[PDB]
């Protein structure tokens, strides 16, 4: 899907992943993150690997939606309140 | 610890993560991976992206825009020994609620 | 003096709270957040007036509580430039003179270029003394009704020291902290200080 | 009288990657590190002041406390110091990239070596909506070799040879694309040797290997000259105040926090700590002592050799040897870690328990609890397990109050007391029960059915005991081998463990939909020698048949 | 700005299995935190087997915010699904 | 307590958002700040920089920077028909206001050979807001004033100003850039050519480069040629200012009488004293036809060959002699020369006696083609003029004995300190510690030997360059950086005593005997504006310091 | 949090002595240490259709106007302490013809 045919390597993963700590816990070196630092990338955290990482809930799975909790309000009880020095000020001005 | 002669604690390592991502259970790899085995309530800062101490930031001399997460500690770890490698890993954060 | 202030918040309702009506489940832990205590920049905030736009109450993967974005109108305690204030006389201090309001905003002062025109200070009785008059001395007594404008609000922006500070001050507390908000009130004009003087 | 306090519940939605100033090193330090003395012996050999290991700078021990935040080994969360090279070194991460820009700049005045027609042309390319990681660095390359190609400055009149390594060195030579021209610089070149080689001819031996070396006293210098409208031609985006490509030369050093490297016994990292400062101490001492330039070069060597050794070290482990192999940071902290509420027993059969089940050893129910926090419906069972206690299984192990965050051990005090004030919002730890959901892995972990999801059986013996139409999925049989419980620990921890990670939901692999919980072995026997075609049953026998299945 | 009214949702009327099992998973956890239930529970303790009690009356107050990869959301009630 | 954040900063990006947020406002600094910190813009790539001002408060500033010269645009297109205006940053337009006292100061002491009046504080005013406004006509100015008497006075110092320079009409020379002027200009030579010309494609390059290097050289004196001037007599005054014009100030002319300010300095410690004032009037005369400080010539590239910058060293040395402005005798500097001057009456043999010594010198003060005809060379001078400097800066604070050595490596060019001690004569940890306090600047480099294969240090001798330019561009900008720093603790403390100033301004306009305040705070007011005066005093002190590594 | 305007509107006092009087009936248990303590203090502290006419009709400026529904004028000099300008923006005598307005 980016136009070639990149394999499962570590140049072809490099084509397909623009982090840094997805490509950081597949390496067996360091300097991966030092070019890092140097070229000063700025990643999302949206990849399962670096969610898990840094401990917050991946997008897939039951992680795909949000739930909500309706509230029963139904523009009921939301009309404003009086405010009648309005009414007041309106005949002052 | 690691070990059996220990109390213990049960390595679940790097394989059976592929697995409970491959079920989509996305709150049991939360909790299995760091809810119960090393949370770590953390002050970061929001506007440096650093993580201080006491709800105080020390980068920025002010206890303004400090923000508590909870995050694993290994990944706590791993911040304080990028910074003394010299490089910055700064956190930028955003609200989980739409408005 | 008393207004009005759309404000807009994230609420948090517990889930054992969910048995109330949710109109009062939020307007609870809005006075839970509100009610004597002052808003940043604006005053004092006393209770919670209405509610204006709630959203759909939406949830973490943390926890069960719903958290809803509310909009909402206040009454808040912000006197607006030049007005005529009452009050009751706590204290007559060196300086100046600091008047209690009834438990609800102590902290007001007046000092030497907003009182009457030539207040000299008592050490001996802790009173002020206003020479009006060939009859002269009048009396700024304590705990009565006064009558007094105010000229400039005032926000100070209390700011929490580094923890190595915060604790040290501690230790040695147990062998004044700057109020965040108050208010200058001054007695210039003729009418003003003692009601007594023109009831 | 109080301020409106507010906080909204946030979330990371980035990293960004920055080597810091020498002012963010200082901004986020607590002490200076002055001295190679960590003890000092006549305290008692307490950690002294100023020294590595500073109480400022967090704590080893559960006794002692910190300096900074008063917290101990449990609370604290480690404090860094700082530490001020004299004389800057190279940094052993970044020294390929300081090659890259000083392949990039004049080396006389600092400027970059490329025309404008070009640079809008390459910053067009950049600054375009069509960037990512490798392209750009695919670019930065093509801007690269092409700044490798010009031989003399735009901004003055000096000529540029290739700059290159040499361990720790970074030479230049200003000719080598002189060929036969090009006299003014040679000249100059030429000329000034004669005022050596026609006093002392033994270094005519070694001229040819004589070039301009670029020590990190001047590359630092020339760093500082680079006037950046052209870093982000180099790949840095000099917008943050730590963008500038003299950041990248250790100038000031932070010493890490003491929950970094702690002492059981000293560490490796902290015994390179002083190592450093002692050679810092040598080399300032001796800028104001004279010393020859003979040793000020030889400890200066040095001491980028221990900066070296400090963050590679490629027997000792340097901040990289922490973080790399299957046993550092990435893998053997972050995707792999020790668990609690976990055990693991050798397996057995039983064909009694259905498949949906494990029957879990009642030995090990005992210490694998549940937070089962207390509502309405559950006030009353959970006063039966508080006074039944530890000790007997429908019981529990601790008790957490609503507020005083701190587990009460019901192994003491007065458990009756206890059940009477147990309050509607706090947690007792009660023991394994029927029907808890728990996982269930045989390691090694092949697909995805390899670890499941049952519900507790509590049994009298050692063992687990799965149904013996599970064990395909685990691809084990009962010859010795262990399986790994967990208990999972939150509601919603639970009930995706059940639903999606369930036996009966998991009876056919994702693979090719094909059933994989089905008949064993010597299930399949018994069934064909039933309905094999001379198997004739009279009431008796058949009803009886029949009682044994149901 | 974004939302899909409920006249043109797009997407599937079944309760995908992932949604499910949040569904019980969230409910369980307001219900061990004192929610009031809404199903007549016959003597049962877990906050989980309630929790199923409810989704087969289909008396479990929530909706589902199914996100669309460009911004939109549609929003499903609980009770309307296909389980 | 010690600014350590500041040290960290660009200290000509912490210089020019300086100079920008002290006198304009805390806007123009931000814009500005991001042209110096990422080249040249456009006005849709600075709202997505900036973040904070949107596409028309960004357009607020832009309208007021070119206003005060300190924005140098261009307003190209590309090939599909776009017209985007990069606006770029100048130097120069920051410079008039950084050298902003010492103009007003240089134009009241020329114009004290004019007229003996109270012109000091009159032409002292005009040009206080043709800075303040940067481009203006006459006219305007003729507007606001009212007394003829006064109106006409104006108007004929503004020609006579104006005629020996300090002031040309604004351009869009002065609002293009040099090295983008240059090239599209040279491509004007470039397709004129015949189609399928048999020209070789080196001489067609030359084709195209030398036609346009006197082409280049002639648009840059267009403004400097004086078509300005001629307004003559519609009714009198033979010689006035054109109105339609906006005149503007130009710095070539400032900074050429700067440079000229700082060689009589450098002959006051040399040659003499009283013959050092004939040495002022000497180069005065010869003045506004000496060549610039800086040729813009040289920032257009064209250094990416060797002969090039041969071929600048060729008309450099060529306008310092071979000029009709530039070749006096020792008659010529008596018709100037002023009264009480002393030299034991004055004539012209004695003048010749002192012109002389001149020349004698080590320093090329005043070679002579002829020996009545003496110029003074600038290829030459220049060059030892910041090398003489450099040495007493040296010399003023790192001691004097660090000056012997920086000399003694400067002719040796490649000593060690074998020789050091034999060419010097101090002990030998005294010479191996300001040889230390040394190499932590850029005056000495380090010239290691590899006696070995790899490059050790164990084994190896070393050497002692003296490198000029990376000697003296950290000179350059280590005074920059202080010259920044120095306004940076200016305007740090005029915003903390903001209350105070505030009430100096409001509460007592003119009541200022009592302040209509407490006398405890007025001491205190005496400590604020003499710390602002003596920040500013500073400053001059440094700028002179700075301007001779500028040229 | 966000406050999105500062003053919505202003507020007589009747105003809000009637809303807290319908907190009191409604809230009566809901026992707030700060709530309940300072709705106390506040309308203790603080101790209408046919006066918000006439006010009005004086063509006096709604800044200074609500200040004399909120507190009553109990003397002429207090009257003469809520308007600026009193005796030179207008007249004198319809000064004390607002007098009556007060008691009534
Ligand atoms: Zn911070
Ligand atoms: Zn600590
Ligand atoms: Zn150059």
């Amino acid at each position: 899907y980016k136009g070639e045919v990149l394999g499962i390597t570590r140049f072809g993963l490099s084509k397909m992943r623009d982090s840094v700590l997805q490509l950081a816990s597949f390496e067996k070196t360091t300097d991966h993150l030092f070019d890092a630092a140097f070229y000063m990338k700025k990643d999302a955290v949206e990849g399962v690997s670096e969610c898990i990482i840094l401990g917050q809930t991946m997008s897939i799975g039951t992680g795909s939606f949000k739930v909500v909790k309706g509230t029963n309000i139904s523009e009921k009880d939301l009309v404003p309140k009086r405010c009648l020095f309005e009414s007041l000020s309106n005949e002052a001005a | 610890t690691e070990g059996r002669s220990r109390d213990g604690g049960l390595r679940l390592g790097e394989m059976e993560r592929d697995c409970v991502i491959a079920y989509g259970a996305s709150q049991l790899l939360l909790e299995r991976l760091m809810i119960s085995s090393d949370a770590f309530e953390v002050d970061v800062c929001d506007k440096c992206g650093l993580m201080g101490y006491s709800g105080w930031c020390t980068t920025c001399k002010s206890a303004e825009n400090i923000i508590k997460m909870t995050i694993p500690y290994a990944a706590k770890l791993l911040f304080q020994e990028l910074l003394s490698m010299n490089i910055a890993p700064r956190l930028r954060l955003e609200d989980i609620f739409q408005q | 003096m008393f207004i009005l202030s759309k404000i807009a918040d994230l609420v948090r309702i517990p889930p054992d709270q969910f048995h109330r009506d949710t109109i009062s489940a939020i307007t609870h832990q809005l006075n839970n957040k509100f009610a004597n205590k002052i808003i940043p920049n604006v005053g004092l905030c006393i209770t919670i007036y209405d509610l204006l736009t709630v959203e759909e109450g939406q949830l973490k993967p943390g926890d069960g509580s719903s958290y809803i974005n509310v909009t909402f109108r206040a009454v808040v305690f912000k006197p607006f430039l030049g007005e005529i204030v009452t009050g009751w006389i706590s204290k007559c201090t060196a300086e100046g003179i600091k008047v209690s309001l009834l438990g609800i905003f102590d902290d007001i002062f007046i000092p030497q270029n907003m009182l009457f025109e030539g207040c000299y200070y008592t050490p001996e009785e802790s009173a002020w003394i206003w020479p009006m008059d060939e009859e002269t001395k009048l009396y700024f007594d304590v705990n009565e009704k006064i009558r007094f404008r105010i000229e400039r609000e005032v926000f100070v922006d209390v700011k929490p020291k580094s923890p190595k500070e915060r604790e040290l001050e501690e230790r040695a507390q147990l062998e004044e902290k700057p109020p965040a908000y108050a208010l200058l009130g001054s007695c210039q004009t003729d009418g003003m200080g003692l009601v007594s003087w023109w009831e | 009288k109080e301020v409106v306090v507010s906080e909204t519940p946030k979330r990371i939605k980035g990293l960004e990657f920055s080597a810091l100033s020498a002012a963010d090193i200082v901004a986020q330090s607590e002490v200076e590190v002055s001295t190679r003395d960590l003890f000092d012996l006549e305290k008692d050999r307490a950690p002294k002041a100023n020294g590595a290991l500073d109480p400022k700078m967090g704590v080893s021990s559960s006794s002692l406390e910190c300096a900074t935040c008063h917290g101990n080994l449990a609370s604290c969360h480690g404090h860094f110091g700082h530490l001020k090279l004299a004389l800057p070194v190279f940094h052993i991460g970044y020294f390929k990239a300081t090659i890259q820009i000083l392949q990039g700049i004049c080396k006389n005045c600092s400027a970059i070596l490329l025309s404008e027609t070009d640079k809008r042309q390459f910053l067009h390319e950049l600054r375009r909506p069509g960037v990512d990681n490798l392209r750009r660095m695919g670019i930065l390359k093509k801007i690269l070799d092409q700044c490798k190609k010009q031989r003399r400055c735009l901004h003055c009149g000096a000529l540029n040879g290739v700059v290159k390594k040499a361990a720790l060195k970074i030479i230049h030579d200003t000719f080598r694309w002189v060929g036969k021209k090009s006299a003014p610089e040679k000249d100059i070149w030429v000329g000034e040797w004669k005022e050596v080689l026609a006093h002392n001819p033994e270094l005519e031996r070694y001229v040819k290997r004589c070039m301009d070396d670029l020590n990190p006293l001047k590359t630092l210098n020339l760093f500082k000259q680079i006037k950046s409208a052209d870093c982000e031609l180099l790949g840095i985006d000099a917008t943050v105040p730590s963008g500038r490509p003299e950041t990248y030369i250790w100038r000031y050093l932070p010493a890490p926090p003491v929950c970094i490297r702690p002492s059981v016994n000293e560490d490796d990292l902290t015994v390179k700590l002083t190592e450093i400062v002692w050679t810092s101490s040598l080399i300032k001492a001796g800028l104001d002592k004279g010393i020859s330039i003979n040793n000020m070069m030889e400890h200066w060597d040095y001491l980028q050799l221990t900066v070296a050794m400090y963050i590679n070290s490629d027997p000792i482990r340097g901040f990289c040897q922490r973080l790399k192999g299957k046993q550092g940071r990435f893998r053997g902290n972050l995707s792999g870690k020790r668990v609690d509420f976990s055990g693991r027993t050798v397996i057995s059969p039983d064909p009694n328990l259905s498949i949906d089940e494990v029957a879990v050893p009642d030995r090990v129910a005992k210490v694998l609890t549940y937070p089962e926090k207390v509502t309405r419906y559950n006030r009353h069972k959970l006063q039966e397990l508080i006074v039944n206690g530890p000790n007997v299984h429908p019981g529990a192990n601790y008790l957490l109050k609503r507020n005083e965050d701190a587990r009460r051990n019901l192994r003491y005090g007065d458990r009756m007391k206890l059940a009477k004030n147990l309050q509607i919002g706090d947690v007792v730890e009660r023991h394994l029960e029927d029907g808890d959901v728990v996982l269930f892995n045989r390691q090694p972990s092949l697909h995805r059915l390899s670890i499941l999801s049952h519900y507790a059986k509590i049994r009298p013996w050692r063992t687990f005991r799965l149904n013996e139409c599970v064990c395909t999925p685990y691809n084990a049989d009962f010859d010795g081998d262990e399986m790994n419980l967990h208990v999972p620990q939150t509601e919603e921890a639970r009930a995706e463990a059940i639903n999606l990670m369930g036996v009966k939901n998991n009876l056919l692999t994702p693979k090719s939909g094909e059933p994989i919980i089905a008949a064993t072995q010597d299930f399949i026997t018994g069934s064909y020698l039933i309905s094999h075609k001379d198997s004739f049953y009279d009431r008796a026998t058949l009803t009886q048949l029949l009682s044994m299945m149901s | 700005e974004k939302a899909i009214p409920k006249d043109q949702r797009a997407t599937t009327p079944y309760m995908t299995k992932y949604e499910r099992a949040r569904i019980l998973g969230t409910r369980a956890l307001q219900i061990s935190m004192n929610a009031p239930v809404f199903v007549d529970l016959e003597g049962e303790t877990d906050p989980l087997r309630i929790a199923m009690k409810e989704l087969a009356e289909k008396k479990i107050p929530l909706v589902i915010r199914r996100y669309l990869p460009d911004g939109s959301f549609e929003d499903w009630s609980v009770e309307e699904l296909i389980v | 307590i010690s600014s350590l954040e500041q040290r960290t900063l660009n200290p000509d990006l912490f210089l020019y958002k300086e100079l920008v947020k002290a006198h304009l406002g805390e806007r123009a600094a931000s814009v500005i700040g991001m042209l110096v910190a990422l080249g040249r813009l456009s006005v849709r790539e600075l709202v997505e920089k900036i973040d904070g001002m949107d596409v028309d408060s960004v357009k607020t500033t832009l309208v007021s920077l070119t206003q005060l010269r300190c924005v140098k645009y261009l307003q190209e297109t590309a090939i599909s028909g776009k017209k985007t205006t990069y606006y770029y940053y100048n130097e120069e337009g920051i410079h008039i206001l950084l050298y902003s006292g010492l103009i007003i100061d240089e134009i009241i002491t020329q114009m004290r050979v004019n007229d003996e009046e109270e012109h000091k504080q009159l032409v002292a005013e005009i040009v206080q807001n043709v800075i303040s406004l940067g481009s203006l006509t006459v006219e305007d100015y003729l507007s606001s004033v009212t007394s003829d008497s006064m109106k006409y006075t104006i108007s004929s110092l503004f020609v006579q100003l104006c005629e020996m320079g300090y002031l040309i009409q604004i351009s869009k020379l002065h609002y293009t850039p040099i090295e983008d002027l240059w090239q599209f200009l040279y491509e004007k030579h470039y397709k004129n050519i015949p189609r399928n010309s048999p020209l070789s494609d080196l001489k067609k390059r030359s084709q195209a480069k030398m036609n346009a290097k006197t082409d280049f050289a002639k648009i840059i004196n267009k403004p400097n040629e004086l078509s300005q001037i001629l307004t003559v007599d519609p009714k009198t005054s033979l010689r006035i200012v054109k109105p339609t014009v906006s005149l503007t100030i130009n710095l070539d002319r400032f900074m050429k009488g700067r440079r000229s300010k700082q060689l009589i300095n450098l002959a006051k410690t040399r040659v003499g004293s009283v013959t050092a004032q004939v040495y002022k009037i000497a180069l005065r005369l010869t003045e506004q036809k000496s060549p610039k400080i800086r040729d813009p010539l040289t920032q257009t590239g064209l250094l990416q060959d060797l002969e090039e910058a041969k071929s600048f060293q060729d008309e450099a040395e060529l306008v310092e002699e071979k000029t009709p402005g530039l070749t006096f005798n020792a008659i010529d500097l008596a018709r100037h020369l002023p009264a009480e001057l002393d030299l034991r009456p004055h004539s012209a043999s004695l003048i010749n006696s002192h012109l002389k010594i001149l020349a004698s010198s080590n320093f090329p003060f005043l070679n002579e083609t002829k020996p009545g005809v003496y110029y003074v060379p600038y290829s030459k001078l220049m060059p030892v003029l910041k090398s003489s400097v450099y040495e007493y800066v040296i010399a003023s604070t790192l001691g004097p004995s660090a000056m012997r050595l920086s000399r003694c490596i400067r002719d040796n060019k490649l000593v060690s300190e074998k020789i050091i001690n034999s060419t010097a004569l101090m002990k030998e940890k005294d010479i191996r510690s300001t040889l230390a306090s040394l190499i932590r600047y850029n005056s000495v480099e380090i010239q290691e030997v590899p006696r070995t294969a790899d490059r050790s240090a164990s084994r190896a001798v070393f050497l002692f360059r003296c490198k000029e330019t990376h000697s003296y561009n950290f000179m350059r900008q280590n005074l920059e950086w202080n010259m920044a720093n120095l306004l940076f603790k200016k305007e740090k403390l005029k915003q903390e005593n903001s209350t105070l100033l505030k009430k100096a301004n409001r509460d007592d306009v003119k009541g200022r005997e009592n302040e209509l305040l407490l006398p405890s705070e007025l001491n205190q007011l005496k400590m604020v504006n003499e710390r602002e005066l003596n920040v500013f005093a500073r400053l001059s002190r440094l700028l002179s310091l700075w301007e001779v590594f500028q040229m | 949090m966000k406050v999105l305007e500062e003053r919505n509107a202003f507020l007589s006092d009747y105003e809000v002595l009637k809303f807290l009087t319908d907190l009191e009936k409604k809230h009566l248990p809901y026992n707030h240490p700060e709530l309940q303590g300072i709705t106390r203090n506040v309308v203790n502290y603080l101790s209408f259709a046919e006066l918000m006419t006439k006010l009005n009709s004086f063509k006096l400026f709604k800044a200074e106007k609500l200040q004399i529904v909120n507190q009553l004028p109990a003397n002429m000099v207090h009257l003469y302490s809520i308007v600026e300008e009193c005796d030179a923006r207008f007249d004198e005598k319809t000064i004390e013809e607002m007098l009556e307005i007060i008691s009534g």
